[PDB]
Parts: structure tokens; C-alpha cells; sequence
RNA sequence: CGGCACGUAGCGCAGCGGUAGCGCACCGUCAUGGGGUGUCGGGGGUCGGAGGUUCAAAUCCUCUCGUGCCGACCA
RNA sequence: CCCUG
RNA sequence: GUCAUCAUGGCCCUUACGACCAGGGCUACACACGUGCUACAAUGGCGCAUACAAAGAGAAGCGACCUCGCGAGAGCAAGCGGACCUCAUAAAGUGCGUCGUAGUCCGGAUUGGAGUCUGCAACUCGACUCCAUGAAGUCGGAAUCGCUAGUAAUCGUGGAUCAGAAUGC
RNA sequence: GAGCAUGUGGUUUAAUUCGAUGCAACGCGAAGAACCUUACCUGGUCUUGACAUCCACGGAAGUUUUCAGAGAUGAGAAUGUGCCUUCGGGAACCGUGAGACAGGUGCUGCAUGGCUGUCGUCAGCUCGUGUUGUGAAAUGUUGGGUUAAGUCCCGCAACGAGCGCAACC
């Protein structure tokens, strides 16, 4: 059976929103258009910096971009030059006027992103997955996460036969709405193909 | 460039539909990497 | 005038086409050869070398001039072409015209007389197709093959009409004859004798396992089955003798041999047209068992050929159709199967295979 | 050679002055994963060929060319 | 009743 | 199942399988199947009068009132980014009259003429209105499907898609 | 069974694009094909290019036009010639010149990711440690009752745990 999504199923009870600004039907459209926008440029130039979340509002012909991140320090660079222009090219995107928050994330192996972005290092890196996928789970497990299922898809180690690999312990209740289940996904474009991974992360009854 | 050797002996009728109904031009049997005849005991490679 | 730029790139494509199939070097080289020895007169001293000299003379020759005379109409109607655009000369242009279908219908004649250069090409045909040892999936491969043969000839505008089609009790047809109607029918699908490969995943087998089943076209020309001819009584040696009144007749065909005895009636007449009867029973059962060992000895040379029958190979898991014999490949193997073979069949007839 | 028996749908067979019939088979739908069997519903025949009578000819007659049978015996 | 190698 | 949402290993093409425009096609037709709608009628048809909803949409929009037109609609022109205005008068029902079992005052296919609207443009190939015509169909073989309660069955209404264009969802 | 709507197979044509084609395809992708739509055909055109970047050169960008052509497009005529600025400048944007490349709804779902159908909202699926068997393995999960449920009680070489059930929505 197909699997409906954490997050997905729970945006209105434990999960807020990644986007909490309010629009009218005539400007929804191109809302939406500008918050990919602006989603895929701050992913394209902060891939190599740790980022996890982006949550955007608009409160006013104004765009606040809070990112949650785990380096704040290589976000903002040297006396924030760094955020200063991605304050001005955000600008430009959205033509409101703009300004960002930078959120330091405590604890990035227990956040879900940075996982899914570390275990697509590995397998673009020929580090053998397995054992990536291990080193996630002792990383969950030190800081203490009280449960976490991993799972990787495709041509793993470069076979001719795609497969499906998961590793569980703990308590992983998809099924209970009130959990918090942090879960999310990434890809590796590998040179022999493309491979999924999927992280869910438990971290408490409510 | 050598001799096929059809079973069918002397062909006296129609040698193309006689070579069909040899075993040259055979249906033949594919081993499924997975599905129906999907179990290897051993690996190429073990 | 696009089309006739157009049509003067196809006449040219199709005549280097032509010129690479049919070796016109060797064959000029041939003919300056023949030329020389004609030139040395021993040869006209030899009556017969020299008829076949004059045979082999003429072909090459014609063929040469032929080609070479559309090197020419092809390079000054290219040039008068040329003139015509900037000069528009509609006379003149006119003139381009008539002598550009002259020139196409002359090299049209040319690879005409080579690819129906068969004695029987003309005649209507009987095709049948016929499965391999495979099964139902050969069944269905022969079913649809037939409907690709049977498109390709209300394509054409050759009529069909099928005289028998032994079908298989889950799907497709095992075999099918069918009678193919029209000038030169079996000229245009005498490349067709031979075996077809096909390999795709197979819908009959539960797994989807694929499968690589095989099946026969097999053209036959429809030969005129002339009147037996009676014996003539010079040719007959007519005896009698007493059976065992010397009424019993024994009459012998003298240039092959064979004797016919009949002795159980009181009339010698009766006898007589008793062993006429036996005459021409005899000579009819000669001549078809003469027929039959010159088909077994065309089977022999063609199962000696043997391996050489895989003409046609249609990979649909890969999605890619060959001809093993010319070597041609294409990708549209919807097209293919919908009945679009006339360059494969343009090929092996310009290839004479 | 002389009789006498029959040429009916693709096949096997009835009908022998006004009407063309039965079975197998073919087609279409159901039933089955699918095939067979089964169920429902259809169609198909210059009545061997020719010409004579009769209002009308498969049926009556003549000839015809096929296949079968019985005799072609005393010397 | 059967299930192409 | 999807390389035709997208992404993507490999392979193929690169004056062409790439790109632009117009016209045609995706709507054809001896036939077979699937899922639907409307019927074969009186528990109904037709005519007249009069009750009772819920939910949703609306700015390149919903468009009231008034006038013209039998009508589809047209002209002028309020309100509404909405518990306010419009879509929008719900129908089956109820009361009365007629029809009186007939291929019928059932059916509404097909076809002819005359129009309205959108859109550059309605012929291939839109919807709707009027007038005219009135086909099969008299409850359907083997077989087969849905449904345990506000359910089946029936009667209407709204929305997405959308310039227009539902018996579908 | 009938008429019609719609989808499919087959047929035919230039194309009737392609995909889905047991249940789990067949009012399906398509929540809506007159042109575009649309990937199909015919015809007419182009090739660093309809869609990006790089380098060099000429320039504003833009605004009215005329002719021919079905149009794409080709040629011609008027108006603007800025914007910030170390009168070094420089770029929003128009053409040209190449090549590095763009491009494909081209093939492979039997190389894949993602997403979905299905058995089936059926109640199962396992693991840790322990024990038994040489071993594949077994126990736990079986037994007696109970429930929509491997839900629960007790017995039990099993003791615990997880995804499931249930509740939280
Ligand atoms: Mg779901
Ligand atoms: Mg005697
Ligand atoms: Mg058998
Ligand atoms: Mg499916
Ligand atoms: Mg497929
Ligand atoms: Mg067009
Ligand atoms: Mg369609
Ligand atoms: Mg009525
Ligand atoms: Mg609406
Ligand atoms: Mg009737
Ligand atoms: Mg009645
Ligand atoms: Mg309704
Ligand atoms: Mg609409
Ligand atoms: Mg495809
Ligand atoms: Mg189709
Ligand atoms: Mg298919
Ligand atoms: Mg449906
Ligand atoms: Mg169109
Ligand atoms: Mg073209
Ligand atoms: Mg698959
Ligand atoms: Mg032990
Ligand atoms: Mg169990
Ligand atoms: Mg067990
Ligand atoms: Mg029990
Ligand atoms: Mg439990
Ligand atoms: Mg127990
Ligand atoms: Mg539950």
C-alpha cells in the first residue's frame, strides 16, 4: 500500500505551516509562483550551508523569510554581507520589500532535512550505503530521538535490480495524528541513476 | 560459412516452413532477472 | 518550383542509391574490357563468344550511357534551373520540366527493368504465412503480420483475397494463403520469402516473460497448369498378342519406355483403349513426379541456404526493425507493422536478394 | 460394352408437380483468468449441366459428363 | 477436461 | 500503471525525430463491447394556480430593475470582492380540469426551415430557442450488477474544467 | 432488447497522435479537441535556433505605418533615442557573427526516483533475548473462552518490543 504523508496529515494538528500569509483568489497565483521562487534560488545557494526549513509570510506588501538553518555562521558570513544580498535578490524576486531571520537549528542529525541532505552526500560520495544509513541510526539514537525509520530506493550500489532498504527502531507511530513525526524526503542523481531517500524522525507524543 | 544441417532429411514440399518446424527457428525461453522464473541459486559473480 | 527542388534532390539521392547498388564502376570497367576484346577480331573468328560478348556488351553499355547521360541531365537541369529562378524564363523553365520527367522516367525504366527482371514477376501470387514451432504467441505474430501484408497490399492496390486461413484455437492465425492480384505482384513481394523475428514481451505467458517467435512468408508465382498433350502413335509402339484370337494389346511409349499390357477382354479395341488409358495415366504420373524432383532439388539448394531464410528481424522490446540481408535498420516500428515496408522492400530489390 | 443406382449448403444425409429440410460446421453474445465443453441467437444451397412439356419443374422426360454395383458367358 | 517451451 | 505531469542512468537525432504558420485530423464507419441518460406510459402526459430546501460561485465576474422579443437573448442600467446584491422562480408534491389504454395529447430520435449567444471564425466540428416532422420502442434471451436505513429508488440544485461547449465527475 | 451520449476494439483514410487494455483498462490520463489547444497528416518556411548563458560588433527599449504573402515571414517609411554615470563609463532591451551548446510529448516503467491501483481497512506482519532441533527452522504468534480486531483474561519456555488494531483528527 501507498503511504499518506506525515506532514501532510498533520498540518492541522501538530505541524505548522511553512507558509502563513493570507491572499485573496487575484493574487494566489502569482503568490504561489513567488514562493517557489524564492524556495528553489535560496536552495540552490544555501545547498552547501545546512538548511532545513523555509517558512515565508507576507504581512504587508513585505516578505519576511524566516530560514531554519544549522550554520548560521557561513549564513550570514562575515558581518552579513551574505544575507544582505540574498535580502536584495529576494527583494527583487518577490518586488516587495524584504527581510530575513536566520533560525540556528540545535541538534541537525535529529533534524530530518539535514539528515536526508547528509545520506544524499554519502551516496553521491560511493560511501556504502549501509553503513551511512547505520551512522544515521547511532546519530538518532545518541541525541536521543525516540525513534527513527530511514529508507533508501533504487539502484542501490549500482545494481542492475532496483530495491528498498529501511531501517526502524523505536517507536515510529505514523498512524497517531498527535505525534511528532518529522519526516521528509530527498534525491541522489547518482551516475547510475536516481536514489530516494526518506527520513522519519519521532520526537514525542505530542 | 558452414552447412546447416536441417532435421527434417529431404524436403520435398517447402524447406522454409521445414526449417521453421526445426529446431533452428525454435521458440525460446528467456530466464526472468525477477517475476515468475525469478530465483537464482548462486550469482553469476558468487 | 519547391517541389521541383525537391524532386531534383530525390532523383539525385536515388541515383547515387542506384549507383552504389549496382557497382557502376566495375561494370564500366567490365565494359571497357569487352570493348577491347571485340576490338581484337579472333573474337568474331569464335561465333558463340562472340554472341555472348554481344550480350553482355549491350547490357553494359546501356546501362553505363544510362547512367551517365543522368549525370548529365542532372547536373544542366540543376544548372538551367538556376537560370530559371533569376531569369524566370517560363518557357524555358517549361523545357526544365519536361525533360526532368523525361530523365525520371528513363532511370525509372532503368531500375525498372532491374528490379522486375523476374520471368514470373508479373504474374499474381499466392503468400501465405505460416507460424513457427512457438505457440499461441507465433499464432498472434502470423495474425498480425498477415493484416500488415494484407495493408500493404490495398496500399499498393494489389487485391487480395484470402483463399485459406487456418487460425489457432487461442488467437492469431497458424497459417494463411492468400491470393495477391495485379500487374507485377509478384515481382514486388518476391523479397519476401523467408523468416521473420520477433521479439516482445509476450501477453500470452503469465510472467511477461518475453518471447522471440519466428514466422515464414512464402511467395509463389500463379504458373499457368498448361493441358497434357496426347502421345503421337509414332511415338507409341502398339503390339498383340495371345492372352494367357491375339486380342491382348501391349502398347509401349518408345522415347521414355514404358509398356502397358491388356489382355482381359475379347476385343482387341477394348484392350487397345484400355492401355491408351494407361498411356496417358502413366505420362501424367511421369510428369508430376518430374515436377516434384525439380522442386525437391530447389529445396535442396534452399535448405543448403538454410540460416540464410532469418530475413527479416523486428526487435519491439528494443523497438527497432533490420533486415539482416540488406542490413537496414528503423525505429518505427508502429509504422513498420502498420505496413510502411516500401523501403525495405525498395532495398532488397535494388540489392537483388 | 449392356443394364441400374446417385449427383441436394463447406461436409454427411432426407425431400422426388406449387413448401427446399436435419445434423456437424461458420459467425455474434454469454460462462471462464483464458481455451474447450456448455447456453442464447442468426445466416448460408444455378437442388450436377443443358433443353423439352406443362400455368409452373429439384420432383416428369431426353441427352450429357462424373462415381458406385451387377454381368462382358458355351465354345 | 486443459494451461506454449 | 506512469520515461506523455515532473526528475533521471543509458541509447538515438542535431539544416532534423529540433523550431514557426495555415488547413485538415484527434468527432470517420459494414461491425462488436463497456459505462451512462431518456423512454416504452394513467403511481402518468398536458394545461392552470400555489407551498417546502441545502450547499456553492462571482471582478477580463455575478449581473438585479425597466423595455423589446413567443423564445433562446438583446439595449439601458443598480448592488456585490458578498450571512447584504446576483446566479436563483427549485422540482417531485398539493388543488382542479382533460386525456381513457391507443404506438396514443407516451416517446422525442431523425430531418427541413428560421434564429440567439460566445468566439477572429460554429462547414468538417458548439450549445441553446422557435416552427415543422414524429423513428425504434408496448419492460427486453442466455446471462449479469448495485444496495441493510435516511440506504436503495426517485426529484431537482450548485461547483471544478471553461470565451462557448455535460446524459461525465 | 430500443434510441441517444461517451469510451474502447476493429476497419478505413493523410492522420484517425500517444498511453491505460482481467477483477485492479474501457464517461480512463482528458476537471471539458472549432483555431492554439495536440504531441498526428498535408503544405509553406528557419537552423547557436521558438526557449538560456558566454564573447565580439552596431545600437535605446520602445511607438505609428506601407506593400506582398493564407500566415510564418521578406522588403520599405515616419516617431522616440533614454537609465543611472570616475564626459573611462557601463546594463533593461533589440539584431548580427560563430561555437560551447540549447532541444525532443524520440526509445527503454524489464535500468529508476517520485506518485498511484490491487489483494484490503483484510487482521495480520515481524524483531530482540532466551530455549528446543545437527539443520532448514520452532517458541513468542499456539490452548480455552471473548471481540469488528494478534482486542482482552487466564494457562503456557517463553519473557519483552515494534509496524499494524483501537484512541488522538
Ligand atoms: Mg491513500
Ligand atoms: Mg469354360
Ligand atoms: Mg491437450
Ligand atoms: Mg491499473
Ligand atoms: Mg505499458
Ligand atoms: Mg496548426
Ligand atoms: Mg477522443
Ligand atoms: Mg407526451
Ligand atoms: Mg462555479
Ligand atoms: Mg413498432
Ligand atoms: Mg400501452
Ligand atoms: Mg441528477
Ligand atoms: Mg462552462
Ligand atoms: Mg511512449
Ligand atoms: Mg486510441
Ligand atoms: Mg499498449
Ligand atoms: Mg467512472
Ligand atoms: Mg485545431
Ligand atoms: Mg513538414
Ligand atoms: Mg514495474
Ligand atoms: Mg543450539
Ligand atoms: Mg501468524
Ligand atoms: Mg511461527
Ligand atoms: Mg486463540
Ligand atoms: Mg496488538
Ligand atoms: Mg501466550
Ligand atoms: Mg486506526
Amino acid at each position: 500500500g501507498q503511504k499518506v504523508h506525515p506532514n501532510g496529515i498533520r498540518l492541522g494538528i501538530v505541524k505548522p505551516w511553512n507558509s502563513t500569509w493570507f491572499a485573496n483568489t487575484k493574487e494566489f497565483a502569482d503568490n504561489l509562483d513567488s514562493d517557489f521562487k524564492v524556495r528553489q534560488y535560496l536552495t540552490k545557494e544555501l545547498a552547501k550551508a545546512s538548511v532545513s526549513r523555509i517558512v515565508i509570510e507576507r504581512p504587508a506588501k513585505s516578505i519576511r523569510v524566516t530560514i531554519h538553518t544549522a550554520r548560521p555562521g557561513i549564513v550570514i558570513g562575515k558581518k552579513g554581507e551574505d544575507v544582505e544580498k540574498l535580502r536584495k535578490v529576494v527583494a527583487d524576486i518577490a518586488g516587495v520589500p524584504a527581510q530575513i531571520n536566520i533560525a540556528e537549528v540545535r541538534k541537525p542529525e535529529l533534524d530530518a532535512k539535514l539528515v536526508a541532505d547528509s545520506i544524499t552526500s554519502q551516496l553521491e560520495r560511493r560511501v556504502m550505503f549501509r553503513r551511512a544509513m547505520k551512522r544515521a541510526v547511532q546519530n538518532a539514537m545518541r541525541l536521543g530521538a525516540k525513534g527513527i525509520k530511514v529508507e533508501v530506493s533504487g539502484r542501490l550500489g549500482g545494481a542492475e535490480i532496483a530495491r528498498t532498504e529501511w531501517y526502524r527502531e523505536g517507536r515510529v507511530p505514523l498512524h497517531t495524528l498527535r505525534a511528532d513525526i518529522d519526516y521528509n524526503t530527498s534525491e541522489a542523481h547518482t551516475t547510475y541513476g536516481v536514489i530516494g531517500v526518506k527520513v522519519w524522525i519521532f520526537k514525542g507524543e505530542i | 560459412m558452414s552447412r546447416y544441417q536441417h532435421t527434417k532429411g529431404q524436403i520435398k514440399d517447402n524447406a522454409i516452413e521445414a526449417l521453421l518446424h526445426d529446431p533452428l527457428f525454435r521458440q525460446r525461453v528467456e530466464k526472468n532477472k525477477k517475476g515468475k522464473g525469478s530465483y537464482m541459486r548462486k550469482g553469476k559473480h558468487g | 518550383i519547391n517541389p521541383v527542388n525537391n524532386r531534383i534532390q530525390d532523383l539525385t539521392e536515388r541515383s547515387d542509391v542506384l549507383r552504389g547498388y549496382l557497382d557502376y564502376d566495375a561494370k564500366k570497367e567490365r565494359l571497357e574490357e569487352v570493348n577491347a576484346e571485340l576490338e581484337q577480331p579472333d573474337v568474331w573468328n569464335e561465333p558463340e563468344r562472340a554472341q555472348a560478348l554481344g550480350k553482355e556488351r549491350s547490357s553494359l553499355e546501356a546501362v553505363v550511357d544510362t547512367l551517365d547521360q543522368m549525370k548529365q541531365g542532372l547536373e544542366d537541369v540543376s544548372g538551367l534551373l538556376e537560370l530559371a529562378v533569376e531569369a524566370d524564363d517560363e518557357e524555358t523553365f517549361n523545357e526544365a520540366v519536361a525533360e526532368l520527367d523525361a530523365l525520371e522516367e528513363k532511370l525509372a525504366q532503368l531500375e525498372f527493368r532491374r528490379m522486375f527482371s523476374g520471368e514470373y514477376d508479373s504474374a499474381d501470387c499466392y503468400l501465405d504465412i505460416q507460424a513457427g514451432s512457438g505457440g499461441t504467441e507465433a499464432q498472434d505474430w502470423a495474425s498480425m503480420l498477415e493484416r500488415m501484408y494484407l495493408r500493404w497490399a490495398e496500399s499498393r492496390g494489389f487485391k487480395t483475397e484470402i483463399i485459406e486461413e487456418s487460425e489457432g484455437e487461442v488467437a492469431g492465425i497458424k497459417s494463411v494463403t492468400i491470393k495477391i492480384s495485379g500487374d507485377y505482384a509478384y515481382g514486388w513481394l518476391r523479397t519476401e520469402t523467408g523468416v521473420h523475428r520477433l521479439v516482445r514481451k509476450s501477453p500470452f505467458d503469465s510472467g511477461g516473460r518475453r518471447h522471440t517467435s519466428f514466422s515464414s512468408a512464402f511467395v509463389y508465382p500463379e504458373v499457368d497448369d498448361d493441358i497434357d498433350i496426347e502421345i503421337n502413335p509414332a511415338d507409341l509402339r502398339i503390339d498383340v498378342y495371345r492372352t494367357s484370337t491375339e486380342s491382348a494389346v501391349r502398347i509401349t511409349h518408345i522415347p521414355t519406355g514404358i509398356v502397358t499390357q491388356c489382355q482381359n477382354d475379347r476385343s482387341q479395341h477394348k484392350n487397345k483403349d484400355q492401355a491408351m488409358k494407361q498411356m496417358k495415366a502413366k505420362l501424367y504420373e511421369l510428369e508430376m513426379q518430374k515436377k516434384n524432383a525439380e522442386k525437391q532439388a530447389m529445396e535442396d539448394n534452399k535448405s543448403d541456404i538454410g540460416w540464410g531464410s532469418q530475413i527479416r528481424s523486428y526487435v519491439l522490446d528494443d523497438s527497432r526493425i533490420k533486415d539482416l540481408r540488406t542490413g537496414v535498420e528503423t525505429r518505427n516500428t508502429q509504422a513498420v507493422l502498420d505496413g510502411s515496408l516500401d523501403q525495405f522492400i525498395e532495398a532488397s530489390l535494388k540489392a537483388g536478394l
